[PDB]
């Protein structure tokens, strides 16, 4: 049991990438084992992070790519990282009449005012980028923002 | 909520849909918030601290105070899902604190009518409220009670269409204190049952022709109990009559269980019925005269027992009303006469003094005698006679004369008491004809008032008498509900594991009963002369003390506070009563020759008297006896009336008063069968659209079957098949299961949440990955082609073709 | 390496070429320091010599091109570095807030010491206290001020 050598390669290449940004020199902060994960495609949640190494402020812990991996690895033992199915019920919970709109107003407060809170900035941003829209009030198309994030934002 | 929650009318019925929402997704945690006793308004919610052994630490929520209280005494409250719940069936945790909340938030939030099981409770609001309109009316027409808010014209409409539908008479009980409106809800009722008779398609009114009796029936039925001002002590039944077609079609009243004792006994703080005290005012002086009386109501030992008059009430005005409805039902000013002089009568019945010579009694007086013996209209020497001493036979006839004082005290009581009856029988029958302004009846939808459950400081030989009423009645309820239910699973295919619910109470009421049971021991006590209270009390503890879990025994209590005797455990608690009088209250021996003698003279006298030595019990067996045989052939409807404060005040809430009716009410033991099963049941599409998110899958919320999520939902979070069976259209839940799911999902719906947030950052951040990138071969080339530059700046040669170029 | 490309090692043709003019090509002492007259800048004895050292002896034109290899080492093409250096300035010209050039060649990437950072800011084309790009892609080849 373990990863692949190409799976190591990959979890690498990315390594690179952000200790090159730090100053290339074998180690990547932790305060970014999210960003790094996320950039291996998975998708960890805060406590998630934390439980696994993560710290806030930059100055605190450093990682070489021989600690990143079992991390990497481990943080992939876990399976509830989320199916469409989750996110429809979830959602529906919103639903106030069965169409599958949402006052945009109200899924930007969940996103905002619930959960690991996220960003006014961020709210907005993930928002143009999945090129969703609004109507009169024939709101979002929940299933559409869900569908678009779980898409990436590079689909083809 | 059902039709439109903003629909004007509704206003008190429903609770606006936006109004709703947001009272339904209030701040919860199923972890740590909680019921819990408060000595100032019964129960309060609240949060829990921390646990140790036995003893858990809270804070309250309001007045937020840190108590100790112990572990049997944190109510599990319910999930928000449940505030404003309509049918307290439905808590997931039926526990009292939170019976009591759902009702008192309702009414709080100016609802009155709540279901809880069979049960459409109502609590007075003290205001008028719109509620019943003859446009509400329509709104609730053919409806079946699932189908529209709470309110009590369902409880009666349906009563209606079951009538004409499985064709059986209807029968609508109703209980509740003074004011708790019971009267205006069965005028309302009656109102109804109206409305809807001439509703199919093409001298007063039903409810004034009967609501105008209700006074002088008031007068000779109702009287001052330790704890209500105006308490009929009688049962009556208003039948309505209806024809084929759902027509009405006429009424009448029968009436049982007449408190005759009262007659010639009072409670201290407690009196005579009504009329007595009236006929004593400065209103009709002639009468009073007539009466052979001085409007000095505290001279008759018949009367004064108890207390003189009552807060709140003029008598004279009500000797008028009296008088004046006594003329609506429109009854010869004779008669009016008779009927009084009768009432007045008794009056002297307690006067006769008497004494005896040896072991025979005398008179010791004749102006009463002959007052009574005049009032009646027979021959005093001969009443005495027959009272003092009488003639019986075997083929000749000795003179019964065994008389002494003890008997002829008893035996004058008894005919005034008699007296009294036959009287309050008679009043009836003629209101009846009143009403018999009639064709032809088929069927019935009678509305039964009955003294309530009842439990004081000192519970006497009435009280048992009352209770053991009401016993057998919340057997019937009991009963009732189990049949039902058992229909309810069978329509369900669930198995039924339950012996019949009434059974519970059977215990108690045998204890009542049956030979060697309560009453028939205190009957064959009654027949032995030298028999004394302790006589009775040993007797009794011989025969049940240990032997039977029902009958216990109590423990002196202060000096005053009254010596009790035994208890008994009534579907309302446990009672403890007292033995003292119950051997004198229970005579009630007939004369015979007082009889055949009173049977002479005077138009009424004869036709009332003209229609072994028992007792009161006796008698007392018999009524309810027959009260019941008539209430199990009708199809029963049950409305619980509801004081909410004991000062008259709309949106206040008594929490123990409340507990209290609920106790009595039955309300209380109905939640308690419900618990023993499965009070929850739902649909499987209500299911599913509630906790699919709890094991969600790939099939889209349309093609997925409900029975199969719910069921595979659970599987899934592995629940003792114990808790819940799934049934053919709905799956039956026991206690706090919802509880749990409901808390599983506010559980879940967050994680996803945080999730969701999960893969957004996934996407925000992934993105930025691409131009990291690009940037990092930027600043490669920067960075390094800054170097090499470094190395040239000094490089002599670098120098040189940077110069050798542009000279080309 | 070899990145010595043809648009180099051309452009590098015609300048050992007028050097030249020695004995049938060899950029000889006489061809550098007559070289010096059309140059307008002086000429030194031991440094002429300490020139020819380089190449073990005698440089033709091959010699000539090895002789520059530590210039091909780095030398990224031409644009490559003005959109290198495009990427880091979002404001239309005038270019990169020096701040950012600073954290970013001194505590990002391939880290620079602040020995090279001053080193740097000697030269440096500055102003409100930024930075200018393509006038500092053009030292790196260089075509003068
Ligand atoms: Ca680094």
């Amino acid at each position: 049991s373990q990863l692949t050598k190409d799976e190591i390669e990959e979890v690498r290449e990315v390594f690179d990438l952000f200790d090159f940004w730090d100053g290339r020199d074998g180690d990547v902060d932790a305060a970014k084992v999210g960003d790094l994960l996320r950039c291996l495609g998975m998708n960890p949640t805060e406590a998630q992070v934390h439980q696994h190494g993560g710290t806030k402020k930059m100055g605190e812990k450093a990682y070489k790519l021989e600690e990143i991996l079992p991390i990497y690895e481990e943080m992939s033992s876990k399976d509830t990282g989320t199916a469409a199915d989750e996110f429809m019920e979830a959602f529906k919970t919103f639903d106030r009449e069965g169409q599958g709109l949402i006052s945009s107003a109200e899924i930007r407060n969940v996103l905002k005012m619930l959960g690991e809170r996220i960003t006014e900035d961020q709210c907005n941003d993930i928002f143009t980028f999945c090129d969703i829209r609004e109507d009169i009030d024939g709101n979002i198309k929940y299933e559409d923002l869900m569908k678009k994030v779980m898409a990436g934002p590079f689909p083809d | 909520m059902t039709m439109d929650f903003s629909d004007p009318d509704m206003e008190f019925l429903c609770l606006t849909r936006q109004k709703l929402m947001e009272a339904t997704s209030i701040p919860f945690d199923g972890k740590k918030n909680c019921w819990v006793p408060d000595p100032d308004f019964g129960f309060v919610g609240a949060e829990i601290q921390s646990t140790k052994g036995d003893e858990v630490t809270v804070k309250t929520d309001k007045t937020q105070e840190t108590r100790v209280v112990k572990k049997d005494d944190i109510g599990q409250r319910n999930p928000p899902k449940f505030e404003m719940n309509m049918d307290m069936a439905n808590l997931t945790f039926l526990n009292e604190a939170s019976i009591l909340h759902n009702l008192r938030s309702r009414y709080e939030s100016g609802f009155i009518y709540t279901y809880s099981g069979l049960f459409c409770i109502a609590i007075n609001p003290y205001r008028r409220l719109p509620i019943y309109t003859q446009g509400l009316v329509d709104k609730y027409r053919g409806k079946r009670r699932a189908e529209m808010p709470p309110h009590l014209f369902s409880i009666a409409d349906n009563a209606y269409q079951y009538m004409l539908q499985d064709r059986e008479n209807q029968s609508m009980l109703i209980t509740g204190e003074s004011g708790a409106g019971k009267t205006e809800n069965t005028k309302k009722v009656i109102q109804y049952f109206a409305l809807v008779a001439a509703s199919l398609a093409g001298k007063g009114t039903l409810e004034d022709q009967i609501v105008q009796c209700n006074p002088v029936l008031e007068a000779y039925g109702n009287a001052k109990t330790t704890r209500n001002n105006n308490s009929s002590r009688f049962g009556k039944f208003i039948r309505i009559h209806f024809g084929t077609q759902g027509k009405i079609a006429g009424a009448d009243i029968e009436t049982y269980l007449l408190e005759k004792s009262r007659v010639t006994y009072q409670q201290s703080a407690e009196r005579n019925y009504h009329i007595f005290y009236q006929l004593l005012s400065p209103a009709f002086p002639e009468n009073i005269e007539k009466i052979l009386a001085v409007p000095d109501p505290g001279l008759y030992g018949f009367i004064n027992q108890g207390t003189l008059t009552v807060d709140g009430i003029d008598d004279e005005e009500e000797m008028g009303l009296t008088d004046t409805a006594f003329d609506v039902l429109g009854f010869t000013d004779e008669e009016k006469l008779s009927m009084y002089k009768c009432t007045g009568c008794i009056l002297h019945l307690g006067e006769m003094k008497w004494k005896q010579r040896g072991e025979q009694a005398e008179a010791d007086g004749t102006a009463e005698a002959e007052k009574v013996a005049f009032l009646l209209g027979v021959n005093a020497g001969d009443l005495l006679k027959c009272l003092l001493k009488p003639k019986i036979k075997v083929g000749t006839e000795y003179v019964t004369q065994g008389r002494n004082k003890d008997q002829v005290t008893n035996s004058i009581a008894a005919l005034a008491k008699s007296l009294y009856d036959r009287m309050f029988n008679w009043l009836v029958r003629r209101v009846n004809q009143t009403l018999d302004t009639k064709a032809k009846r088929q069927f019935f939808i009678g509305v039964l008032d009955i003294a309530g459950f009842e439990i004081f400081d000192f519970n006497s030989f009435e009280q048992l008498c009352i209770n053991y009423t009401n016993e057998r009645l919340q057997q019937f309820f009991n009963h009732h509900m189990f049949v039902l239910e058992q229909e309810e699973y069978k329509k369900e295919g669930i198995v039924w594991e339950f012996i019949d619910f009434g059974l519970d109470l059977q215990a108690c009421i045998e204890l009542i009963e049956k030979p060697m049971g309560i009453l028939s021991i205190l009957e064959e006590e009654c027949m032995f002369p030298k028999a004394s209270d302790t006589s009775f009390k040993n007797k009794l503890y011989d025969n049940h003390l240990g032997k039977n879990p029902m009958f216990g025994k109590p423990k002196p209590p202060k000096a005053g506070c009254a010596e009790a005797h035994f208890c008994l455990h009534h579907y309302a608690g446990s009672v403890s009563y007292s033995i003292a009088g119950w051997l004198d209250k229970n005579k009630d021996p007939i004369n015979e020759n007082v009889v055949e003698l009173l049977q002479n003279s005077k138009e009424p006298i004869v036709k009332m008297l003209f229609t072994a030595f028992q007792t009161i019990s006796s008698v007392h067996k018999e009524s309810l006896n027959k009260l019941m045989k008539n209430l199990y052939s009708t199809h029963p409807h049950f409305v619980r009336c509801i004081i909410p404060n004991e000062l008259k005040t709309p949106g206040l809430i008594d929490a123990a008063l409340v507990l209290h009716q609920l106790r009595c009410n039955g309300v209380l033991e109905g939640i308690r069968i419900c618990r023993k099963g499965f009070p929850n049941r739902i649909i499987y599409s209500e299911f599913k659209q509630r906790y699919s998110i709890l094991a969600p899958n790939a099939v889209p919320s349309g093609f997925a079957d409900g029975k199969v999520v719910t069921d595979k939902a659970l599987s899934a979070l592995q629940l003792d098949p114990n808790e819940y069976r799934l049934g053919n259209t709905k799956v039956f839940f026991k206690a706090g299961v919802l509880g749990m799911l409901e808390d599983m999902r506010d559980e879940r719906l967050s994680k996803i949440i945080s999730m969701f947030q999960a893969h957004i950052r996934g996407y925000l951040m992934r993105k930025a990955y691409k131009k990291l990138q690009d940037q990092r071969i930027g600043l490669t080339l920067i960075q390094r082609n800054v170097r090499k530059w470094l190395v040239l700046r000094n490089w002599e040669w670098w120098r040189l073709f940077n110069k050798v170029k542009p000279l080309l | 390496r070899v990145k010595l490309s043809q648009r180099q090692m051309q452009e590098l043709k015609e300048a050992f070429t007028m050097i030249d003019q020695d004995r049938d090509g060899f950029i000889g002492m006489e061809d550098l320091k007559d070289m010096f007259s059309s140059l307008g800048r002086v000429p030194p004895d031991d440094e002429l010599n300490a020139m020819l050292k380089e190449c073990p002896g005698q440089l033709n034109f091959t010699a000539f091109l090895t002789l520059f290899g530590e210039k091909v080492s780095g030398t990224d093409p031409e644009d490559a570095l003005r959109n290198a250096f495009s990427m880091f300035d979002e404001d239309g010209q005038g270019f990169i807030p020096e701040d950012y050039l600073k954290d970013l060649l001194e505590n990002m990437g391939d880290n620079f010491s602040k020995e090279e950072i001053k080193n740097v800011w000697k030269d440096a084309p500055l102003k409100n206290k930024q930075f200018n790009y393509n006038k500092m892609v053009d030292i790196k080849g260089k075509a003068e001020d």
